[PDB]
């Protein structure tokens, strides 16, 4: 399981780095986010 | 105060292909050379 992220200060290009590789292995359909 | 006396056991199981591999051996590594045409398997890169 990858992620990938970056931080600027929506128009205009850039380029998404990576974070880290969790070798997990976890079937996956649902990503409910947190407020 | 041997084969009545107690001994204690571990018994180690690895499973495969479950789960992505992630236990096993540390990486015997060694020193780098400059300037002279080595045969050099870089962490999975295996060039001359």
């Amino acid at each position: 399981f990858k992620i990938y992220s970056k931080h600027t200060p929506p128009q205009g290009f850039s380029a998404l780095e990576p974070l880290v590789d969790l070798p997990i292995g976890i079937n996956i359909t649902r990503f409910q986010t947190l407020l | 105060t041997v084969g009545y006396q107690p001994y204690r056991v571990v018994v180690l199981s690895f499973e495969l292909l479950h789960a992505p591999a992630t236990v096993c051996g540390p990486k015997k590594s060694t020193n780098l050379v400059k300037n002279k045409c080595v045969n050099f398997n870089f962490n999975g890169l295996t060039g001359t």
